[PDB]
């Protein structure tokens, strides 16, 4: 029994030792794409710094820089407010938990949350599958 | 490792869209100015970026309004009773039975389409 | 035996993390009265699509095809909700 | 010493009372340059020759055998007769008591010296299971470490995409100001500004996002300073009440697993109708 | 012992687990109680 | 419908006791 259990467990292990070895290759492929994106951007960044020597001549140039700089300000506020929200949620989840997690009650209440969002996914994806049954 | 999988193929889509954004900047600069008015794509990018801000602001509103649910009840939820535990299990199980009954009411329809089409 | 809920929780977190269409932000670990409310706030959306007159039957056809009996689990949850367990009212903290 | 033959050791394994089990095979290379294995019964029919077995014993060999498959013919012929001194009723019953009929065969036990021979092999097999669990612990110590290295890569590479996204945005902003320089404000561009003005209003409104987020970061501290100044109501829930609560939550969870199968099963099946 | 408010439903769980639909059998037994079936007999037993 | 109202109760006793 232990012989067949161990002969299973080492197959299970080597499958996950292939899964991670896909993920390291896909990660350093993304690193290659981000390096290409940067060597595509960097020549544009310098040529656009030279072309920043252009003199604006109308109020329609003035208000136009303000329009597109408002998007630059909003991007730098939303991509902050994501971290400002994330730190609230991770400080909440790491302070709503009592100091002994070997407790059955903390384990049950965290099971009941994961069941509740399994169900909120089942509702939303039933409400997608049924629409494809209303399309075909 | 699976929590890494879904983050990696998400970041692959995130990175592939930013390469596709920077190709608009690469194309606008190579387009001669006598034809740069014909290339709508920078205004399509800014319209899509604003629509992405408008979606993020609704998602950030929902999580503030659900945090404002959570703290309003956690300020009053003074202990945990066995009857709150009983009533949590009972409510979740009736929500599970009701959603299994909904999924039956779709999963049979999927088969009626499949046995019509293949 | 001494094999507690953490083994089942480790599978609960998997069933969530293999349904999570990964957000830009994390999720909130609700207390038990938002859990009770989320159940009923969802059941009140399910029961406008499915009549309760056929619910437990349709669920037993679907889940009985995978070897679950629902009536047994209901009658367990009826006996568990009838069970006169521990007497409340914790004493005074630390020092005064 | 034949130059068409190669000897191979596939494994070595410690046995009780200072012995070793050694698994070997021979490879033959043909005069055209192809190679094959040499069959186990053919190789054993070399070793069992008295002129060869004497030399194996001079290398210290105590026992020689194949590890070959028994056809249902060989199994049925072996089972057809009770072994020396076994009773027929015990030999027929031990074919019914056999819990796996294609992996396992009934084999007698005779005197305490056979029981001790099994127990010494069980002791040495227990160690050879342990020496594999020891390595599976090192294998899982590759995994949880490299998993954490992937999390560290993701937590860098998402932050490097943020740098590049802000750089694409600052390039496109300047290219659009440069492309429309000297032109009046356009209808596409006044609409874009009216949306951006509205969004900037929502971000600065004192009762919206930033105001709420700053009172949330007040409330959580006011609450937690007094939460750590209650008592812990340490409910003694019974052990078998907790057993049935675990079994309820198990049947509910394996049920949810079947629903989360079916929604993925059906959502891939419907894509095979849309194409 | 059993309320009629749950009867046909409970019977459909128990006998549906063994492959019986009660609704088609009831709708057959409704048509077998609505149907104006024959009165006197066409000529069987012709040696009479 | 009566037998359903008993056959299920038999399973409640059975998974309590074995």
């Amino acid at each position: 029994e232990n012989g067949e259990k161990i002969t299973s467990l080492h197959r299970e292990v080597e499958k996950v030792k292939l899964d991670q070895k896909r993920l390291d290759q896909e990660l350093d492929f993304i690193l290659s794409q981000q390096k290409e994106l940067e060597d595509l951007l960097s020549p544009l960044e310098e040529l656009v710094k030279e072309q920043s020597g252009t003199i604006y001549l109308q109020h329609a140039d003035e208000e136009r820089e303000k329009t597109y700089k408002l998007a630059e300000n909003i991007d730098a506020q939303l991509k902050r407010m994501a971290q400002d929200l994330k730190d609230i949620i991770e400080h909440l989840n790491t302070s709503g938990a009592p100091a002994d997690t070997s407790d059955p009650l903390q384990q049950i209440c965290k099971i009941l949350n994961a069941h509740m969002d399994s169900l909120q996914w089942i509702d939303q994806n039933s409400a997608l599958l049924q629409r494809k049954v209303e399309e075909v | 490792i699976q929590r890494n999988t879904l983050n990696i193929d998400k970041l692959k889509i995130e990175t592939a869209q930013e390469l596709k954004n920077a190709e608009i900047a690469l194309r606008t600069q190579k387009t001669p100015p006598g034809l740069q008015h014909e290339y709508a794509a920078p205004a399509d990018y800014f319209r899509i970026l604003v629509q992405q801000f408008e979606v993020q602001l609704q998602q950030y509103r929902q999580q503030i309004e659900e945090l404002e649910n959570h703290l309003a009840t956690q300020a009053n939820n003074s202990h945990i009773t066995p009857q709150d535990l009983s009533m949590a299990m009972q409510k979740i199980y009736q929500t599970f039975v009701a959603l299994a009954a909904q999924l039956q009411s779709i999963h049979e329809n999927v088969k009626v389409l499949k046995e019509q089409y293949l | 035996d001494t094999e507690g809920f953490g083994e089942l929780l480790q599978q609960a977190e998997q069933l969530a993390a293999e349904t999570e269409g990964i957000s830009e932000l994390p999720h909130v670990e609700r207390n038990l009265q938002e859990i009770q409310q989320a159940g009923e706030r969802l059941r009140s959306r399910t029961l406008t699509r499915t009549s309760q007159e056929t619910a437990d039957v349709k669920a037993s056809v679907l889940l009985g095809s995978r070897g679950l009996d629902i009536s047994h689990i209901s009658q367990r949850l009826e006996s568990l909700s009838a069970a006169t367990t521990f007497e409340p009212l914790e004493p005074v903290k630390d020092t005064d | 010493g034949n130059q068409t033959l190669t000897v191979n050791v596939e494994g070595t394994k410690t046995l009780p009372d200072d012995q070793t089990e050694v698994v070997i095979y021979v490879v033959e290379r043909s005069p055209n340059g192809t190679s094959r294995r040499v069959p186990a019964t053919t190789l054993y029919a070399h070793f069992e020759q008295a002129n060869i077995k004497t030399q194996l014993q001079q290398l210290g060999v105590t026992l020689s055998m194949t590890r070959t498959e028994l056809s249902p013919a060989q199994i049925k012929q072996l089972l057809q007769n009770p072994p020396a001194g076994v009773d027929p009723i015990i030999w027929e019953q031990a074919k019914v008591d056999n819990p796996d009929s294609e992996k396992l065969i009934p084999v007698p036990m005779v005197g305490f010296k056979e029981l001790l021979r099994r127990l010494k092999v069980q002791d040495q097999m227990t160690k050879q299971h342990q020496t594999r669990l020891d390595i599976i612990s090192e294998d899982i110590s590759e995994l949880q470490k490299n998993q954490t290295t992937s999390v560290a890569k993701i937590a860098q590479y998402k932050r490097k995409l943020m740098d590049l996204s802000h750089r694409t945005l600052q390039v496109l902003i300047k290219q659009e100001i440069q492309r429309k320089s000297g032109y009046a404000i356009q209808a596409d561009e006044e609409q874009l500004r009216v949306q951006l003005d509205t969004i900037q209003g929502e971000l600065n409104a004192p009762t919206q996002f930033k105001g709420r987020l700053n009172e949330l970061m007040s409330q959580i501290r006011m609450q937690n300073h007094f939460g750590a100044v209650r008592s812990e109501e340490r409910y003694y829930i019974d052990a078998d009440l907790l057993r049935e609560i675990k079994q309820h939550l198990k049947q509910q969870q394996e049920g949810l697993s079947h629903l989360i199968s079916i929604i993925k099963d059906d959502l891939e099946d419907i894509k095979l109708v849309e194409h």
